[PDB]
């Protein structure tokens, strides 16, 4: 028997150990091959009950590649160290968000 | 102008049209018809549509002041099922203008009334109902739906997890929200109110309600993510209900669950729109389902009550898990969890799509896979629903030795680690047990539930294929 | 305190108690098991008892935080059924406290919730249930019962008369009020709308109440007696009910009707609740009961749904005229009859009686036979059913050659002639067709009323003896 | 006391008073009239008049019960047009005791109720209103006004920047509140709904106030600035108008928006009303307004509805951006911006105000430019309204290259240097352009702007001068 | 999934579908279109359709966070009227997914807003209106009716 | 395509670059030109949803000439070097606050 530890979450791909840019990559590659358009968006916090964070840019609308993605979220990395980072997938022939996981944490 | 024929004559000389095409404006019943031996099929079936619609058992002269070839139920086509002596697919049609605007009571009243006990028929299912969209757009719909939902709980990119708090009944209310706060705290999206547990004297639910908000409260504070519990507002009067539904607001609660049948329709259709007013997400349990759609000789098919519940109001809806502890094939379960969420769901008659139904943008049902699921069945789970459901282990996270945080991460981890394995391209169905058995080397509270549950597994024959 | 022990068990380990007597508080229930081959009969009996109120298909460790023992169901007997190899009668007792007080609701979502789509079982039906006095006191019951009535309307030693205007749907709301007042005015006590008639496009409901309203008023000052209309008030919403049921009650209508399985037993028990408020009667259809009830090996008897029609409310209740277009047996019928009019009512199987239950002195429902019945059913439904029913004759007066209201005192006659050699000393069910056709002599409404239907006659096999 | 003469006679000797001067209190109407050819214009006139005050096709004895040169409208001038061979302005002077107080749609009912389909007539147009003091202090006005609006949301000494979200119907609720945030935190003072997004299939309206108040709150936190969003809460009824109204004060909204023509007058009024009684802003869109009011010849001139809809309420009001991609001149655009925003305005007919209009302390209305404008429109803009307006770019700031929140920020960029610029003491109207080109040197979303829209330019002729 | 470019271009690129036939959900406009001289009667209706529904002036990025052609309107058809150099009958079909259930306060307002007033347009008559009966169903309809008076 | 970074804004004149005192000499002119009076704001706080500033002394009825405003500026400057400071100027013959623009941001 343990006990379960206090640790603050940030939703879909959190209780996973730390995503390496391997596996960052093939989430970004998914969304592309499912035709979702990447975006990356940052925040000062991760609170639950915000509903928007900060849109970096414009959503990689013609995308075709993960270096491109890749290029965007360390852009932002770099422009905001203390900023928790995410990518976000637009499905839009429903029209929502498919895809959402942290992609960096204040550093 | 005919005249006024008194006395009986045969239902087949005014309610079979086997030459008649469907209207794109009416409602098509697919029905599996079992007569009596020497009873016709054709006159069987036309006595279905003549009772279903306007017939009466003998002539009556009022038949005359009206136009009722407007609204006379028909019978377009009779054909037998494969592999019966006596067992019939009867599709009958019935003009829009027989039912009332919104209202899934009525729809039920005329289609499933009293056409089921008739003397001369041995056995009726109704296996599939085409919803027009004229007809469609009278009614609300789901309070939210799928994306909205989403949207609200700030949920993306994978299935929502939840469970029940067992025992069912027998806590009280603060030992109650204790559980909750810790499947909660431990990963858990949702946690929810069994079934039975509306307000008893061991537990009252205003108790409940306020010990339930403030675990809510408290796991969100430590985890960071919406937490929710399906509070049950199903109660004896609408009055009572709709107390409870304005007190779960009150505590800002962000979902309540209702029974839809043995609840009612009208009181869902209340409680829905009540929902849609006050921005309340609305989660449907389907008990008493198995009552009338276990057996498929009668009653009326799950998809049924799936299409009534989507329009009646509805954001979740339970499905079943095909490979959990109730029955549901996986064909049919398919069929009417592409149903409920589907914008459009062409015809299929091998995944008990009898007709092609277009929903005119009514929003989607999320589907809840809920009853005798452990970390094993994840991976199916994930394959079989994908991400817009919510799977549910009540004894799969409770049950856990280490407790109810614990379970709640191990089946956390274990549904991260399907959906990550899926996302890159693996097999799910070919490679579940490996994914499970590289995330229980990485997490041992899943490691503890998978050594727990790994030889529990419930096959029986499917009595509803 | 025992310790926790994380797996699961058999659920025969803790659900089954063979020899356990059942307290006088609990809730009895009689149910017709079939399981999968290969299962033991004893362990499926549990899993109904332990899915019906406590278990959960693993251990939970919040077990221990309670006292299981006095809120487990718990099956007491199990017994074969003659002549089946898989089939056996099972005897589950539940505690008081499991239920909530005054909800029939929540009643049925403990018992029937999802048992009945268990694997392990084939098939579940729910006989009987034993509703102990303690329960019985906490419902209202129905909202005025038999004799208040009676009282009420003014109406003693004799059957009520009725009849369902026809056709079910087409006629407008004028057409609709005409036939009523044609009907009331030849002696008929009530009329009734169809249980599919809500509000449609060819007939709003606001006019066809105020119509009937006008024609209840012309036929009462007409013949000089209390004249009604079932005015069916069974709605999409609780909202719309009420609307419904209040515009019933502004026209001074004394009685409105609703579906209670379609419509739901939370709005039921509310326009009970606003029937006993504002002395309305409550006429019960029972549309949709068929679905559930028709098939002997699964689904609920349909004396389940009358004791829970009758605690939530209704004055009048639709049992099957047992001779007419829609089956149901004798016996059974004569049972639930009983169940429904009686205050106390001894076991006998019988009848389907599987348990002794007392009303408490709560009020007896009305039993309404409707279907497919005309003047020479009469006789035998006054031998079956006695004064305190409701005979409704919707093709049998309507048909009739010469108009409504030709029609309906030519069943009045009939009525009347039956009851009277009844009181003389006569025997209904030998004498029928005698005591019909010296009346004929005497009335030429009967006469043609007879000649037009003497060879009409709806006999089959009974599904559910 | 005259006599009673049955039978029709002309118009002119009862309705056209040329001699008679205007009462202060009389409500004047100018009327651009074109007769049919060989009617005399006075008799066009005074039928006009007796239209639309008292007159009848034939005299009516009923004339004689009654003073009837207290209410007949009179038309006291005629002047033929400048190059019109048959167009003459009628001057009509109406008595204050023919409308009601308070009232908008009354007064519209009693003016262009139904003389604009005289048979006689060719075509009308209501050009101008004098509304008198003592009309004007039976209505309440704008809920507000410029100068408490002003107060309330904290601007002052610039023009306010809006957008309407792109595009106008598609968008999902959070989506569409994601663009209001970017949009706001660059620098706009407010977002707006689309006159045609109330409540759709893709987007509930409660979604949507949810999400934009959640936008709204978070650019506020960011810039420190007050933030706003015209929540469209036009609706298919008074009450679902009146729902959506309270939902956005339940979330705190400082403004709601209206079509005050297709959705009405009444509802108009009752929302201002209720906008008075509750504190919130009310932006008045004018869709439909170019169906009446596009047509030199036809319909009625956009003052006219401009002073009802001062009257019946609003904060804001469109006026049309003179130079975007929707019609009106400039001098009647100057003429009707006076008229909504100045206690006083002088006749001028070379600006369209054909009478003297005084508001008697009526507070002002916003004028909004919205429609087809840019940065380069920017400084003609803020010389033509001047800060007491709303300059609204749609697809002037989410079309911008980089996004949302940069083309805020360029509009924001542009906005501020045209107000610095005019404040110290440079020509506007003359050195625009360098304004603009001085602030791209220093503004990188404004330039990237300027080079996306430089030869963007809307210029027809002008139907309506 | 197409790339975003910022600028203006012509409505009748992606508003004007003459080979489109009308669904049976859609609701259908008859207008009378007089353009202003020198403007292609194809893009006028082309911009009464963008414009009454989802088109703006220059191309916005958040329309490709959206299905657009789910949502535009597409005027489906021109004809010139008889004996008239610059007017035609242009017919235009909305989806059903536009408009408010119940509304025709919704209905005129996405019609009729603001369209008649465009610059490029000299004059515009709205003729008539195909209510599809999915939306017909949406809507009480007359209190009574003819035979219930 | 550029971010746009996260600044805290404070009202009219805000977006522009930093005020050259020549410029809010300018300012002063035109509301003087204009008939507005001038008065000198103080606060601890830009809050939006703050009404009221705290008035430094009181506004510069008689004041004709753009020194005496600069003097008061400087004055509520040196004695809060850690306040936001603001002119504003009041329109009496429509009692609207026609003017608002911050001077000094704390030091
Ligand atoms: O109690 C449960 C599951 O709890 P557990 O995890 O202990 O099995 C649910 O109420 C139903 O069983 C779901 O099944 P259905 O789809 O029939 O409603
Ligand atoms: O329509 C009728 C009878 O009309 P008719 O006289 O024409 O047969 C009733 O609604 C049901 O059939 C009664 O049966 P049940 O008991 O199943 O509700
Ligand atoms: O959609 C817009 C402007 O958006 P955009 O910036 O894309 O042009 C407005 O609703 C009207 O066009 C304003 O004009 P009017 O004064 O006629 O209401
Ligand atoms: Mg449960
Ligand atoms: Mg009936
Ligand atoms: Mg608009």
């Amino acid at each position: 028997m343990k006990t379960l530890p206090k640790e603050r979450r940030y939703e879909t791909l959190s209780y996973l150990p730390p995503l390496t840019d391997q596996q960052i990559e093939k989430q970004i590659n998914y969304c592309l091959q499912m035709g979702y358009i990447p975006a990356v968006e940052f925040n000062e916090t991760s609170e639950p009950e915000a509903y928007y964070w900060t849109m970096w840019k414009l959503p990689l609308f013609g995308a075709n590649n993960t270096r491109a993605v890749l290029d965007e979220i360390q852009a932002c990395r770099s422009e905001y160290g203390n900023c928790f980072i995410r990518v976000v997938g637009f499905d839009n022939v429903k029209q929502c968000q498919a895809v959402s996981f942290i992609v960096h944490k204040p550093g | 102008g005919a005249g006024y024929d008194a006395g009986v004559q045969d239902y087949r000389l005014t309610y079979y049209a086997p030459d008649y095409t469907p209207r794109d404006t009416d409602i098509l019943a697919a029905f599996r018809m079992t007569p009596q031996p020497g009873v016709p099929p054709e006159e069987c079936a036309a006595a279905v549509a003549a009772e279903s619609s306007t017939g009466t058992w003998t002539t009556v002269w009022t038949d005359l002041l009206t136009d009722m070839d407007r609204y006379r139920g028909r019978c377009y086509d009779i054909e037998p099922v494969p592999g019966e002596d006596n067992q019939y697919i009867a599709y009958v049609a019935y003009p829009l203008d027989l039912f009332e605007e919104g209202s899934v009571t009525n729809l039920l009243t005329s289609l499933v009334g009293n056409v089921f006990g008739f003397k001369a028929l041995r056995a009726l299912r109704l296996e599939d109902l085409r919803i027009p969209v004229a007809y469609v757009k009278t009614f609300q719909g789901p309070p939210h739906g799928i994306q909205v939902e989403r949207d609200r709980i700030n949920k993306y990119g994978r299935p929502l997890l939840g469970c029940t708090i067992k025992p069912k009944l027998g806590l009280s209310a603060k030992n109650y929200g204790r559980a909750v706060y810790e499947c909660l705290r431990g990963g858990l999206d949702f946690t929810k109110d069994d079934e039975n547990i509306n307000s008893q004297p061991f537990q009252r639910w205003r108790d409940r309600f306020l010990f339930v908000a403030d675990a809510i409260h408290k796991s969100q504070a430590e985890t960071g993510e919406i937490k929710g519990h399906y509070l049950n507002v199903t109660a004896a009067t609408c009055e009572e209900m709709m107390k409870r539904a304005a007190y779960a607001k009150e505590l800002e609660m962000p979902i309540v669950m209702h029974d839809f049948l043995t609840g009612g329709f009208t009181a869902n259709t209340t409680l829905a729109h009540w929902c849609r007013d006050n921005g309340i997400l609305l989660h449907i349990h389907r008990a008493m389902h198995a009552v009338i759609d276990r057996q498929k000789n009668h009653g009326i098919h799950f998809r049924v009550l799936a299409k009534c519940l989507r329009m009646s109001g509805g954001d979740h809806i339970h499905t079943g898990t095909v490979v959990g502890k109730l029955e549901g094939d996986r064909a049919g379960t398919l069929g009417f969890v592409d149903l409920l969420r589907e914008n459009y769901i062409e015809q299929d008659k091998s995944r008990g799509v009898y007709f092609t139904q277009d929903w005119a943008s009514m929003p989607g049902v999320m589907a809840v896979a809920s009853g005798g699921i452990h970390v094993w069945h994840m991976p199916a789970l994930v394959e079989i629903f994908g991400d817009d459901s919510v799977l549910q282990f009540g004894g799969g996270t409770l049950g856990h030795p280490w407790g109810n945080a614990p379970g709640a991460t191990a089946n956390r981890v274990a549904l991260e680690a399907c959906v990550q394995a899926r996302n890159e391209g693996r097999n799910l169905a070919r490679e579940g047990g490996d994914i499970i058995r590289e995330a229980c080397k990485w997490s041992p509270e899943l490691a503890a539930a998978c050594e727990l549950w790994k030889e529990i597994k419930f096959e029986f024959d499917t009595v509803d294929t």
